């Protein structure tokens, strides 16, 4: 009603894939102890 | 079946759930009337 | 009486009274839109119309809310970042596809002040369909993952948004989708005055340079309804005067038709008059019109006006006319979309296309013979009705929405300052005299007589008034200019040349130390003729990559770089192309596929079977990145190039225009023996060409004084 | 559309009929009422 978040203001979850993150990464970071660490910023899908 | 889950520990929820209208479907939701009901969900349970 | 102005003000803005106080228009500041209602109608009860949304929700008070760009609710074959519930002004999102996919369009897009995203639409495509991926414009939803031939896709906008463009697109023969790309418009997006006249002239000049021979009709319809105003008609009269002089500035004098309507149509100038082609006489009629009778009959009967346009172009049992399959028709109309009399005007539009033989065939659509442009005058505009009347041609806009009238007068003085680079290259109009050299005007036939070695029968391409582009191995340094004769246009005589300009990197015997007798790297040359070529119906040039005329021929913005054009003509897929061959003293076309995607590797490794190349170690030593590869068995059986077709153009047919992207160089297997075509070709019979995108600094230097307009 | 009964004559009738969505205005006469399974038929002879 007047209380609650308005239904038009709610943006619905839409992205429900079965598989994603199909990317190539090259470990070009400086190697400490023979080990290269790449930090990736990824965006999670709407699936639960 | 739209299943609403309530995984809160000890808080029951009063939820108004509404189905949006689509011209490709024929339900009770029209253009000038909303198909919304308000239900109560106990904690650690679900309601269909 | 007039409505009371109580309880109708808006939180954070003002208003202005239009239509003599019978309609208010909310004026929010720059960056805001009035919540739902843009305007309010004065119902005759004392109170204004309720603040109803697109969902018909009763809002009590109005408020100027912030402008959001439409969120991407659907995107396939990749990942866009960041995801947000809404996007403010000047937000940026970027696109990036998965492995094994090519990104075309703008990778970095920005939300502007007009509620639209900048650049072109980002598309992740794999190159497996006959047509390309139509992609998802931001705000839409695409239904249809198959991109084969005869397939279709349907589009839908979000809630409260109006579709502009084609709702359904169909893949046609040749690799071109029907209709136009959609774009979700709102109740406040409008169009900037620069974007209106920029797209309108790039459509209009296409259906003018094909008329080039007197064979074009232009119909002018003006709305005189009471919902526009008496003060808004005379400002539209002075706008239409500027339109006629811009059309007559191209040397073409078409026939004009002036009809102003409201409740009834009134014909001022008919196209069936002896003075309608005189462009100065129609301008004299435009000042003599008076709108006092249309003000008495206040109404919007759009259907009865278009029935008068049908009666002007129809013939009363005249029995096929001489310009029935050769006359371009252009219909220009201004309206507000709010028609209430006569009925649906779309039923008259379908009768016009049936009379002009448009859509009644599968091999000849004839979509270039009817263009319809609709302009939106006021804020009171039904964007659905104006979109269904206008035409939907590929890579082009025909629907426009502007406000306050005076800015539409600002787009007509701006378009005459804008100069359009007219391109006579690649123009083949269907004349019923279909002998060869009419279908292929650019094709040059080159003959070199050598002392007892024989006659060298090569080919070339007319690129300018003085230059003919061909291969470099047809000539040597010993061949003099008196022993080289070039013939164009099917003419019996031979034209004499001035100089043969070889590329500075050409060296055919530069690999004899490595055991390789031939070396066709940089196999291009120019032939500067002695006499200037006169352009007509049988001799016309062919367009070249990264020029000003190539940019307008693809309907791209003029800010298109040379790297953006290489992403357009030669993408990383199998590209449909064609070349010209001579079959029994008659010229014919052979459609091939350019292996530029994942089949580029299987095509290039077949060069080991060439004569002399049977013992070459590294296969990439003889195939530089200056090469393109055609022919083979996958995905189709392409016809192979002969020895006499050497030096010819490798042409790409896109949107009824022909662009050369390569020069024919050499082949592995000689399937032509000057007796027939050897009907049992092998599977590795590939042919190689010279990529014109790699020889651009040499072509720009040698053709700097030719008015071609190369890009920086 | 609505029960109405507000009348108001042309001030609440011309403005609804002259909206851009309204296509036809007829005055008819009912001839035959035919009940037939899925849709009900009302045959109206057009007077003006
Ligand atoms: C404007 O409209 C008229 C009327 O529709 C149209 O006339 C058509 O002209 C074409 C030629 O331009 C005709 O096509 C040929 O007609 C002859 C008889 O005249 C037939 O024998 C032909 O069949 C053979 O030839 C073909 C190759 O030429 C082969 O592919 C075919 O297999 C046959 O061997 C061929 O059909 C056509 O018949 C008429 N149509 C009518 C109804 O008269 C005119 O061309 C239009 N103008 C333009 C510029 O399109
Ligand atoms: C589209 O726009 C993006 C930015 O919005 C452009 O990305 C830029 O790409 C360069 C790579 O040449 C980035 O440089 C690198 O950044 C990483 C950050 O982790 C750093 O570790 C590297 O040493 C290197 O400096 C650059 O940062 C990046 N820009 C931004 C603002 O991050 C992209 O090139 C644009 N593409 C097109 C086609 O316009
Ligand atoms: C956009 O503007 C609103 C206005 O308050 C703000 O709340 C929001 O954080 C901004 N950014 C995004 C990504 O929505």
């Amino acid at each position: 009603d007047e209380d609650i978040i308005a239904e038009e203001n709610i943006v619905s979850r839409s992205e429900f894939p079965e598989s994603w993150l199909w990317n190539v990464e090259d470990l070009k970071e400086p190697p400490k102890n023979g080990i290269s660490t790449k930090l990736m910023n990824i965006f999670l899908k709407d699936s639960i | 079946r739209a299943v609403l889950y309530n995984y809160r520990q000890n808080q029951e929820l009063k939820v108004r759930v509404e189905l949006l209208h689509n011209p490709a479907f024929c339900s009770l939701a029209t253009t000038k009337r909303r198909h919304q009901q308000t239900v109560t969900i106990p904690p650690k349970s679900s309601l269909s | 009486g007039s409505c009371s102005l109580e309880g109708v003000e808006i939180k954070g803005g003002s208003f202005r009274l239009l239509q003599e106080g019978q309609a208010l228009e909310y004026v929010c500041p720059s960056g805001f839109y009035p919540y739902p209602v843009q305007t309010r109608t004065c119902r005759s009860t004392g109170s204004w119309s309720t603040l109803k949304t697109q969902d018909q929700k009763t809002v009590r008070k109005a408020e100027c809310r912030a402008i959001h760009c439409p969120r991407p609710h659907d995107f396939e074959n990749g990942e866009y970042w960041p995801r947000s519930p809404y996007y403010n002004v000047s937000d940026e999102i970027s696109f990036h596809c998965y492995d094994g996919y090519t990104l075309r369009g703008s990778a970095n897009r920005t939300c502007q002040v007009n509620g639209r995203w900048s650049g072109q639409t980002a598309i992740c495509d794999n190159g497996a369909g006959y047509c390309s991926n139509p992609g998802i414009p931001i705000g839409t939803r695409k239904v249809g993952s198959q991109y084969r031939l005869e397939d279709s896709v349907t589009y839908h906008c979000s809630r409260g948004l109006t579709l502009r463009g084609s709702q359904r697109r169909t893949c046609q023969e040749g690799g071109s989708w029907s209709g136009t790309e959609p774009s979700c418009q709102d109740s406040f997006m409008y169009d900037t005055p620069q974007e209106v006249a920029e797209a309108f002239l790039s459509s209009l000049t296409e259906t003018i340079e094909g008329v080039d021979a007197g064979s074009m009709n232009i119909y002018l319809v003006l709305d005189g309804s009471g919902s526009i105003g008496a003060s808004n008609f005379t400002g539209a009269k002075k706008c239409l005067v500027n339109l006629i002089e811009k059309v007559a500035s191209y040397g073409v004098k078409p026939r004009y038709g002036l009809v102003t309507y409201a409740t009834y149509p009134k014909i001022w100038v008919k196209v069936s008059e002896a003075d309608s082609s005189n462009a100065d006489w129609v301008t004299k009629q435009l000042n003599e019109i008076n709108y006092e009778d249309h003000k008495l009959k206040s109404g919007t009967n759009t259907k009865k006006a278009l029935q008068a346009v049908y009666s002007m172009m129809s013939w009363p049992d005249d029995v096929p006319p001489e310009g029935w399959n050769r006359t371009r028709h252009v219909i220009i109309l201004m309206t507000d979309g709010l028609h209430n009399m006569g009925g649906d005007p779309i039923t008259v539009i379908d009768e016009i296309r049936d009379l002009l033989y448009i859509g009644k065939d599968r091999k000849n659509p004839r979509e270039d013979y009817l263009d319809v442009y609709v302009f939106g005058v006021g804020p009171l505009v039904n964007q659905v009705n104006i979109n269904a009347l206008a035409s939907k041609k590929d890579n082009e806009q025909h629907v426009f929405k502007v406000k306050d009238m005076e800015n539409l007068e600002d787009v007509f003085y701006q378009m005459i300052d804008e100069s359009q680079s007219l391109s006579l290259c690649g123009m083949v109009w269907e004349h019923r005299k279909g002998t060869d050299y009419h279908k292929q005007p650019w094709q040059a036939k080159i003959s070199v007589i050598r002392p007892s070695k024989g006659h060298e029968s090569c080919m070339g391409a007319v690129v300018s008034e003085y230059f003919v582009l061909t291969a470099a191995h047809c000539f040597t340094v010993d061949d003099k200019e008196h022993s080289i004769k070039v013939s164009v246009g099917g003419e019996k005589r031979d034209l004499e040349i001035e100089v043969v300009l070889f590329h500075p990197n050409y060296n055919i015997n530069g690999k004899k130390e490595a055991g390789i007798p031939e070396f066709y790297d940089y196999d291009v040359a120019l032939i500067k003729l002695k006499n200037k070529l006169k352009y007509g119906q049988t001799i016309r040039p062919i367009c070249l990559p990264c020029t000003e005329g190539t940019t307008r021929a693809l309907r791209l913005p003029p800010t298109t770089t040379c790297q953006q054009q290489k992403e357009e003509l030669l993408p990383a897929q199998d590209i449909k192309a064609l070349f010209v061959s001579e079959e029994e003293k008659k010229l014919t076309r052979k459609e091939v596929y350019i292996k530029n995607g994942d089949k580029k590797g299987s095509c290039e490794r077949d060069a080991q079977y060439a004569p002399g190349y049977d013992k070459v170690k590294d296969i990439s030593e003889v195939v530089t990145p200056r090469f393109l590869c055609t022919g083979g068995v996958s995905p189709y059986a392409d016809p192979n190039t002969c020895r006499g077709d050497s030096g010819g153009p490798l042409i790409v047919h896109k949107r009824s225009r022909f662009i050369q992207v390569g020069v024919i160089s050499w082949g592995v297997v000689d399937v032509c023996k000057n007796q027939k075509r050897q009907k049992q070709v092998p599977a590795h019979a590939r042919d190689f060409h010279i990529n014109l995108f790699q020889v651009l600094p040499w072509l720009k230097e040698k053709l700097q004084d030719e008015d071609l307009g190369f890009l920086a | 559309i609505q029960k109405s009964d507000d009348k108001v004559t042309l001030e609440e009738r011309l403005d609804k009929a002259c909206e851009p969505g309204v296509d036809y205005v007829y005055k008819t006469r009912l001839v035959k009422v035919q009940l037939s399974n899925d849709f009900d038929e009302y045959i109206m002879a057009i007077e003006q």
